[PDB]
This record gives structure tokens, C-alpha cells and sequence, in this order.
């Protein structure tokens, strides 16, 4: 169990850790989050009480270093930093724990929600989508645009998701126009899986990361990427059986975790209707179709 | 965006453009089988590809052999249309290639965009205009070359005959759309109006009769009367 200590909390803020969240008051004696499960990526996220605009946060893995949060009154945000002095860090954490100034990561023993949302998500892949090579953790916020959104404007602050475009020379072999447009199997299997992602695990990791950025930060480009990666599979007549069964599990947990009140902005009617009722895979996503029909029948 | 009543003069500027109409590509007769089921028999069709400024018509004849052993023919027909338009553009010298292709039916946009990915600077546009190009097969010489075809063939016509010697391309297009709208609404009556006087003939190298300027005004009035009559019937007004 690892710990992310906070130097202090000088401004009133709602703090997220994965799917959990806590309100902290201005100058409340809050000194961080303990008992964080080892083995998963995590995200620590913030929404200021005085500006409920710019949700922002940090993806990290406590196996990669000792991380803490410190408010910067110049840039006006809670920043993640790495402590390189192990003994200083262990001594800070032990003091704050003894004074019980830390919230405990509130995981229920039965509850595999976070594993299920991050099964294929790797910190080394996050650091290629979010480029800031001097840090081992990755900053994301509500406003960051994607490489794809930028083509259609600061490159250093972009989400480098894999570009997916159904009406692109990459997606369509000369001579197979109708075939490739109506059946995206060559784009999915040859271009994306064999070519770019190398395997289904990296494709799912990016799909799961895009969803979590959409949900936690209201990041619109991330929502676009999540739906594009779902539609590319559902629009392929030829998908390995293990990938379809895994996608059904992935989407089931995503739809299960989504706040009911955000379905209107986080779910694209066209994509979900097409994926569940018209696509090659309309009958391959049993779990997802059942939770969508019971939780969001209006969208459908 | 969409071509409409508001941006109509754009058709007659000096930017090369083509209309593509796919409504006569896939043509069938529906009939009873021996067992009393229903079946279709394809007949030859055509792509109607028109430069509205010059009257140049690229009539690509679609021979029934292209459907043999294919499924979902109404879907395939849009893709075959887009394949053949793409092939036509690639066959033209660069300075003759269109800057825009206007499709008469919105269902042609994705097929044509995907076939034209190699031409990112050619704009593919829909139209809000309800153009009567489906009636092209009511022009006897066009119907005749399509029905006689024994293999895929491209035939080039000028759909304005020699009208541009005397009138602008705006006026020529308006005359063409009026003639085709009449032919579409009441074919028998429209053809009667066009051929009623035996002394006005169609030149071997033309599609329409050799009307004087005064005869064209009489004809155009007879076509407008035909269309309004038919409308009052359609709608009891």
C-alpha cells in the first residue's frame, strides 16, 4: 500500500482518487492519501470550489517513484512532484500517518471496479500519449486537445491518441473502397492491431485511458477517441473471439461506472445505436447491451 | 456546403464542376415468377455526369453484366457510380479535372468521397436543388444508346446542342431543367409538345429539335403550362 502525501491544502477543492472523491476545506489540515493499491495506475484529480472549470489531474504508478502534491500559488494549482530522497519521503509519510492527517483509499474488498477499468492501462503507454518525459507521472485536464482535434494548437500540451479516421487513405486500400468502408476489418486487424498497436492489449489500454479522461476530466477529444475505438471494432466483420468477449467486459464496467447524470454528454447516440443494433457485432456485446438497455434506454 | 437557390450562379462561373446523378444506374423491371413469387430483371443503366457551364455530358453506360452474381445491388450501384466518376476524373487532363462534384442524391456523398481520397482538393457537395436528371432516359437518343449497349461504354454528348451560340449557360441550364421537369411530370405530353410540328427536326448531331429563338419561347411556355396543369391534379389545388 503506497501513499501520496500533500504538503498542505490552501484552497478549497474536491479531490478525486480513481473513482472516489472527497471535499477539502481552505487550509483544512489535509496531508494526503494512504493505502493506495499497488499493481494499478491511479489518477489523482482536482476541481477547485471557486472555479468548477478546469478539472485537472495526474496519472501515476507508485511503483515508479515517491510522489507528493504541493499547491503552487503562482500557477494556482495542486502540482504532483517526485521526492528523490527516500528517507525524507518515508519520514514525511510516517509523521502524517501518526497524526492521522491522511484519507485512506476506500477500496471495498469485493470490488474489482478499478482493476476492471484499468486492466490494459500501462503507465509507459500513458507517457507516450501525454508527452512530458522529465516527469514519471502525466498531467491531464478538461481543455487539452488531441493531435486529431489539432489537425482539423500547442503541440507540447496535446493528447497523442492514435489517429483513427474512417475516410482516410490509411483506412481504405486503393481498389477496396466499398469493401474497406463497409467492413473495417483490414483497418482494425492489419493497420491498427498488427501495424500500430502491435496487440489487442495496447489497443484496449488506449481505449480505457480515453474513457477515463472523458469521465474524470470531461475531456471532449478523449470521448471522441473512446467512441472511435469502439466503432472501429463494432464496424469490423472479422474480430478475434477473445477481443469481442474482452470488449464486452471493458464497456460493461465503463457503462456501470459512468455517472447517470453525464450519459447525455459522455455517450454518442449514433455510435451506441449503430454498435448495439446495426453493426457486425450487434449480437456480440451481451453484457454491454443489457446494462445500456437498463441504465440508458432513452439514448437508445 | 450544399448547393441551393442562394448560390445558383456558382454553377456558371469558370471553376470546372460536374453534377453526378445516379438515379438511372441500377434499373429493374419487377415481375411474377412461375411459382407466383416476385423477381427483378436488371436493364442497362447510366451515370449522368454533366458540366452545367459547357453542356458536356459524360454518359457512362452501365451494362447489366456488372450486376451478375453481386448482392445488395442498390448499395453496390452507389459505389460503382463513385468508382466510375473517380475513373473519369483520373482519365481527364489535370486542367480539365473538376474543382467540385455536386451529387444529386446525398447517399452518393460517402461513396464518392472515399473513391476520391487521392483528390483532397476536389470538393464533394450535395444540393438542396430537386433536379430532374432522372428524366434523362426520356431523351430518345440517350435512351437508345443505353438500351443498345452490349458492354460497358462511355458516350460523350453536349446536352445543350448549339444553344450556347445564342444563350448563356444560365439560360441553357434553365431550358434543360424545364424540358426534363416536363418530361418527368408527363412524358407523353412533353414529347408531343417537342415533336408536334413535323417541319422542325432534330439534327443528326443533336438531342433536341432545331427551334428558332421564337419557337423556343412558345415551347418553354407549353412546358410551363404542362407542369402547372399536372401539379393542380397531383394536389387537387
Amino acid at each position: 500500500m503506497n501513499t501520496v502525501p500533500f504538503t498542505s491544502a490552501p484552497i478549497e477543492v474536491t479531490i478525486g482518487i480513481d473513482q472516489y472523491s472527497f471535499n477539502v476545506k481552505e487550509n483544512q489540515p489535509f496531508h494526503g492519501i494512504k493505502d493506495i493499491p499497488i499493481g494499478h495506475v491511479h489518477v489523482i484529480h482536482f476541481q477547485h470550489a471557486d472555479n468548477s472549470s478546469m478539472r485537472y489531474g495526474y496519472w501515476f504508478d507508485c511503483r515508479m517513484g515517491n510522489f507528493y502534491i504541493q499547491y503552487d500559488p503562482k500557477d494556482g494549482l495542486y502540482k504532483m512532484m517526485e521526492e528523490r530522497d527516500g528517507a525524507k519521503f518515508e519520514n514525511i509519510v510516517h509523521n502524517f500517518k501518526e497524526r492521522q492527517m491522511m484519507v485512506s483509499y476506500p477500496k471495498i474488498d469485493e470490488d474489482d471496479t478499478w482493476y476492471n477499468l484499468t486492466e490494459f492501462v500501462q503507465m509507459d503507454k500513458i507517457r507516450k500519449i501525454v508527452r512530458k518525459d522529465e516527469n514519471q507521472f502525466s498531467y491531464v485536464d478538461s481543455s487539452m486537445t488531441t493531435v486529431q482535434e489539432n489537425e482539423l494548437s500547442d503541440p507540447a500540451h496535446s493528447l497523442n491518441y492514435t489517429v483513427i479516421n474512417f475516410k482516410s487513405r490509411e483506412a481504405i486500400r486503393p481498389g477496396h473502397e466499398m469493401e474497406d468502408f463497409l467492413d473495417k476489418s483490414y483497418y482494425l486487424n492489419t493497420v491498427m492491431l498488427q501495424g500500430i498497436f502491435k496487440n489487442s492489449s495496447n489497443y484496449f489500454g488506449e481505449l480505457q485511458f480515453a474513457f477515463l479522461n472523458a469521465m474524470f476530466f470531461g475531456n471532449y477529444g478523449s470521448s471522441l477517441q473512446w467512441h472511435a475505438m469502439i466503432e472501429l471494432i463494432c464496424s469490423s466483420a472479422t474480430v478475434p473471439k477473445h477481443m469481442l468477449d474482452k470488449l464486452d467486459e471493458i464497456l460493461y464496467y465503463q457503462i456501470k461506472t459512468l455517472p447517470e447524470q453525464y450519459s447525455d454528454i459522455l455517450l454518442n447516440e449514433r455510435v451506441w445505436n449503430i454498435c448495439l443494433y446495426s453493426s457486425f457485432q450487434k449480437n456480440s456485446l451481451h453484457n454491454t447491451e443489457k446494462i445500456m438497455e437498463n441504465k440508458y434506454p432513452e439514448l437508445l | 456546403g450544399a448547393m441551393n437557390s442562394s448560390n445558383y450562379a456558382e454553377l456558371f462561373n469558370n471553376d470546372i464542376k460536374l453534377f453526378v446523378d445516379d438515379t438511372n444506374v441500377y434499373r429493374v423491371t419487377v415481375h411474377k415468377t412461375f411459382e407466383g413469387n416476385v423477381a427483378t430483371k436488371a436493364i442497362n443503366g447510366c451515370i449522368f455526369t454533366l458540366n452545367p457551364k459547357t453542356g458536356h455530358l459524360f454518359l457512362k453506360i452501365i451494362h447489366t453484366s456488372v450486376w451478375a452474381g453481386q448482392k445488395r445491388l442498390s448499395q453496390l450501384a452507389k459505389w460503382k457510380t463513385a468508382e466510375e466518376v473517380s475513373a473519369l476524373v483520373r482519365s481527364l487532363p489535370k486542367e480539365e479535372q473538376p474543382k467540385q462534384i455536386i451529387v444529386t442524391r446525398k447517399a452518393m456523398l460517402d461513396p464518392l468521397e472515399v473513391h476520391m481520397l487521392d483528390f483532397p482538393n476536389i470538393a464533394i457537395r450535395p444540393t438542396e436543388l430537386r433536379l430532374p436528371f432522372s428524366a434523362a432516359m426520356s431523351i430518345d437518343k440517350l435512351s437508345d444508346v443505353v438500351m443498345k449497349a452490349t458492354e460497358p461504354q462511355m458516350v460523350l454528348f453536349n446536352i445543350y446542342d448549339d444553344w450556347l451560340d445564342r444563350i448563356s449557360s444560365y439560360t441553357a441550364f434553365s431550358r434543360l431543367t424545364l424540358l426534363l421537369r416536363a418530361l418527368k411530370t408527363n412524358e407523353e405530353s412533353a414529347k408531343m409538345i417537342l415533336l408536334s410540328d413535323p417541319t422542325i427536326t432534330i439534327k443528326s448531331y443533336h438531342l433536341w429539335p432545331s427551334f428558332t429563338d421564337e419557337q423556343w419561347i412558345t415551347i418553354e411556355s407549353q412546358m410551363r403550362d404542362l407542369i402547372l396543369t399536372e401539379y393542380g391534379r397531383k394536389y387537387n389545388v
